């Protein structure tokens, strides 16, 4: 998201076919993926196998 | 998690990240080093014959 690459902080990045999640490893649960729930760490073109998503800013969003 | 349950599959890079984790490095250690990481792999499973 915008040249940055996202990491799950716990848990892993799952698709229900359309929309991208981020949900803990042992039991499904289901969350929007924020800047709360990931940490950044380079930029795409190093990761192989990302893929474009929108990480939502709580921050951005209000101000 | 085959040991403790149902098989579930994972993929294998995804694997070692998890692994990765469990020692204290970052999962983003191994995703930006992973093909030096499978050429360490490789070389080392050589090594043993
Ligand atoms: C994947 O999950 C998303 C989020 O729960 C689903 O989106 C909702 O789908 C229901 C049922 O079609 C709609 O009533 C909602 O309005 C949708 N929400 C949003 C925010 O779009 C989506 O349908 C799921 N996809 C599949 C293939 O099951
Ligand atoms: C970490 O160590 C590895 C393994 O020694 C280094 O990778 C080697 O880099 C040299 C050049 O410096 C190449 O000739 C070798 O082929 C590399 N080895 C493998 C297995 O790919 C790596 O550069 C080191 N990382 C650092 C110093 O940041
Ligand atoms: C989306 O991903 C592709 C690779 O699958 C990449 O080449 C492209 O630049 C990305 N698009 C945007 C808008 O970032």
């Amino acid at each position: 998201h915008d040249g940055k690459a996202h990491f799950p902080r716990e848990g892993v990045f799952v698709s229900n076919g359309t929309h991208w999640f981020v949900t803990q490893r042992n039991f499904y649960e289901p969350q929007i993926i924020t800047t709360d729930n990931t940490f950044v760490s380079g930029n795409c073109d190093v990761v192989i196998g990302i893929v474009n998503n929108t990480v939502y800013d709580p921050l951005q969003l209000e101000l | 998690t085959f040991g403790a349950g149902p098989a579930l599959q994972i993929p294998f890079p995804m694997q070692m990240a998890y692994r990765f984790n469990g020692i204290g490095v970052t999962q983003n250690v191994l995703y930006e080093n992973q093909k030096l990481i499978a050429n360490q792999f490789n070389s080392a499973i050589g090594k043993i014959q």
